[PDB]
RNA sequence: GUGGUUUAAUUCGAUGCAACGCGAAGAACCUUACCUGGUCUUGACAUCCACGGAAGUUUUCAGAGAUGAGAAUGUGCCUUCGGGAACCGUGAGACAGGUGCUGCAUGGCUGUCGUCAGCUCGUGUUGUGAAAUGUUGGGUUAAGUCCCGCAACGAGCGCAACCCUUAUCCUUUGUUGCCAGCGGUCCGGCCGGGAACUCAAAGGAGACUGCCAGUGAUAACUGGAGGAAGGUGGGGAUGACGUCAAGUCAUCAUGGCCCUUACGACCAGGGCUACACACGUGCUACAAUGGCGACUACAAAGAGAAGCGACCUCGCGAGAGCAAGCGGACCUCAUAAAGUGCGUCGUAGUCCGGAUUGGAGUCUGCAACUCGACUCCAUGAAGUCGGAAUCGCUAGUAAUCGUGGAUCAGAAU
């Protein structure tokens, strides 16, 4: 059995990697039923993708906090340090895809003097 | 154009408050108004006694008030006299039992709110302030510290067109914060007109 | 009115002295009044602001 | 076995108490399973810093409200005795 | 909101950018500073003196109110019984007050060109002098950033650095968390139980062009590996010498000037939301990658004492009556909306769009006929996307959707 943190947002998902079938269970529930109906949750299963795994592996997952979309990128970080310590040199094949950078993006305050709290407000044209 | 107030600007940091204590989410407002109220008379009635400071602190029904002095003795007044007078003349303004302290300074030219005091004074009697800020900045050079400035706006020497004398010695980093700089501001009525005495008193840089 | 501010009356009708209720000083209304001032809501506050209410003052935020 | 949890909203007032509770409590009796920080509920407020215009300010503010655990086990006779009788905090509300 | 027009008054200031939801972070009386009419006083506010009853409470008569008249409980307190402290009321004296004018007489604070990037000093040297040199020149940089050269050598304000929030990790700690692990389970962490994980809090660790290749005199630039993040990683506070004689004397303080039966005070009754038009700033629009009905799945940050209001009952509903719980990361505001599943609607001014108007009702408030918001029924317009110009932006950002909060009894699109 391997393990992954997995963060993303405001979301922890604990991947726990275990050779099997392919199935996966996301808080005790199907991916599918979990993810139901959410274009966007095939993402999650990338990193087994590149190294060619899921018919191989079978995962158990624990996600918590944020959002289904935050989650989702949770889970696929989770999956992808999950895979390294089955066999780090997957790491060279896994990397180049940056599925082991966690994105550090974070929905900052939308600060004032701006409209986007980053983006200022330009002028007519003067 | 002016400058965080250096005081305010480091209370985070090195420069306790002049009033510690608990919340109150109804009484904060009285307290406060009673702190300032408190602080209108010490600002009087002690003028004669180089009042640095004036902290302030409150348990249930009390406040302690330590008035720290340059010179106590005119606090304390004959075989204390005056103390007597103002713990029961302060009590008319607040019924609150308070109580009273007189910690002297050491060395008055260490303390900022006192070196404007001094500049001021002679000021208001008639000075060549270039002389008084030369002395005054020399004085607490003197006394030590590893910084000093001191600035006079207003109509200096009576003159028709306001002016800003200058002069400063040592070190006065005033966004090192961290510096812990003793400011201090003073008054001056005068026949001609009003004027802001500014020093600064720079102490340790921890 | 003068009619209904029948409580001046010391002495209640067939009902017993029970009967006897508020009614404002000032205005003379018996909807919300204040026992310690003896006067409504509506008029504490006129009489607040005025500041002829001794000890009274507006709290504050 | 007896639990402290000392909230309060200034959060030197707690060191200076919680600190009192344990020391005092130190010699008495246990060694005091220690004070500690636990979860701060925090509520802010965003109101303008200038009354006009310069909409686009409005500054943060926030009242925090502080807990502590402490936690005395094996309390004795004047493990107790060092409590009720000094009590200085007046902003921290006890819980025993 | 404003101009104009208007009015008994519809207070005043602000005006190209740096006037126009502008001071008013909230005008129903109050606030207001306006108008008609009735009416007063050491007086709405400050200090003090002399003086016969004097603290204080509750009623009556008259009245539109104000006001006037009048009647009844009755003093502790410092000292002996007289004096006497206090506040209070009348009579009398000495006096206050003014958002009334001038911010080109001003302090303070703030706006603006500007976060724009440079601006200067001490001493030396050159010139009769105003000044120059140093801040010029070559390379380089986002930058007087740095390097090299040079009578210049150093220094100050600025830059950078010093603090906080956010991104990865660790240590300390856990009544939040979770079978992650085991046991029980009304299978709700719920319980036992344990701190791993998330989280909470504090401290600490961490990037510095160091390593590799190319170019270069150097600085440095370009590519690359390692790495959670890299070249100031990302967002705050902070705004130089000075400018416009910028704004405010209605925040406050202040020099001069000006009025003190009245440019003071009280009360009753009237407007600012008056229109043939013109302008600025905004809002709501036209669908089926849509609207509607039922069912159903996830959020964060916030608020609550007479207040948030579960639950029950009455009403189509607003709401009303009753009423539990919390004082609150354990009770409530809450339902999150879009989303998902199922069903319904056909291109016509239409189940598009909601103006306007009629009727009924709820709620706040002393009291909503010019001046309310909201609910239900009925009515249901213009509009089928727009003539000349012109405005907003480079990433979780645009665009789009919904939610909580400050001010606050209540017009925030």
């Amino acid at each position: 059995q391997y393990y992954g943190t997995g963060r993303r947002k405001s979301s922890a998902a604990r991947v726990f990697i275990k050779p099997g079938n392919g199935k996966i269970v996301i808080n005790q529930r199907s991916l599918e039923q979990y993810f139901g109906r959410e274009t966007a949750r095939m993402v999650v299963r990338q990193p087994l993708e590149l190294v060619d795994m899921v018919e191989k592996l079978d995962l158990y997952i624990t996600v918590k906090g944020g959002g289904i979309s935050g989650q989702a990128g949770a889970i696929r970080h989770g999956i992808t340090r999950a895979l390294m310590e089955y066999d780090e040199s997957l790491r060279s094949e896994l990397r180049k895809a940056g599925f082991v950078t966690r994105d550090a993006r974070q929905v900052e305050r939308k600060k004032v003097g701006l409209r986007k709290a980053r983006r200022r407000p330009q002028f007519s044209k003067r | 154009g002016q400058k965080v107030h250096p005081n305010g600007i480091r209370l985070g940091i090195v420069k306790p408050w002049n009033s510690t204590w608990f919340a109150n989410t109804k009484e904060f407002a009285d307290n406060l108004d009673s702190d300032f109220k408190v602080r209108q008379y010490l600002t009087k009635e002690l003028a004669k006694a180089s009042v640095s400071r004036i902290v302030i602190e409150r348990p249930a029904k009390s406040i302690r008030v330590t008035i720290h002095t340059a010179r106590p003795g005119i606090v304390i007044g004959k075989k204390g006299e005056d103390v007597e007078k103002l713990r029961k003349v302060v009590a008319d303004i607040a019924g609150v039992p308070a109580q009273i302290n007189i910690a002297e300074v050491r060395k008055p030219e260490l303390d900022a709110k006192l070196v404007a005091d001094s500049i001021t004074s002679q000021l208001e009697r008639r000075v060549m302030f270039r002389r008084a800020m030369k002395r005054a900045v020399q004085n607490a050079m003197r006394l030590g510290a590893k910084g000093i400035k001191v600035e006079v706006s207003g109509r200096l020497g009576g003159a028709e067109i306001a002016r800003t004398e200058w002069y400063r010695e040592g070190r006065v980093p005033l966004h090192t914060l961290r510096a812990d700089i003793d400011y201090n501001t003073s008054e001056a009525h005068t026949t001609y007109g009003v004027i802001g005495v500014k020093v600064w008193i720079f102490k340790g840089e921890i | 009115r003068w009619n209904a501010v029948l409580k001046l009356q010391t002495l209640p009708r067939d009902s017993s002295p029970s009967r006897q209720r508020n009614r404002c000083r000032q205005t003379g209304r018996p909807h919300g009044f204040l026992r310690k001032f003896g006067l409504s809501r509506i008029k504490v506050r006129e009489a607040a602001m005025r500041g002829e209410i001794p000890g009274l003052k507006k709290a504050s935020w | 076995r007896i639990r402290i949890r000392l909230k309060a909203f200034d959060h030197r007032l707690i060191d200076q108490a919680t600190a009192e509770i344990v020391e005092t409590a130190k010699r008495t009796g246990a060694q005091v399973r220690g004070p500690i920080p636990l979860p701060t509920r925090k509520e802010r407020f965003t109101v303008l810093i200038s009354p006009h215009v310069n909409k686009d300010a409005r500054d943060q503010y926030e009242i925090r409200t502080h807990l502590r655990l402490v936690d005395i086990v094996e309390p004795t006779e004047k493990t107790v005795d060092a409590l009720m009788r000094l009590d200085l905090a007046a902003g921290v509300d006890v819980q025993i």
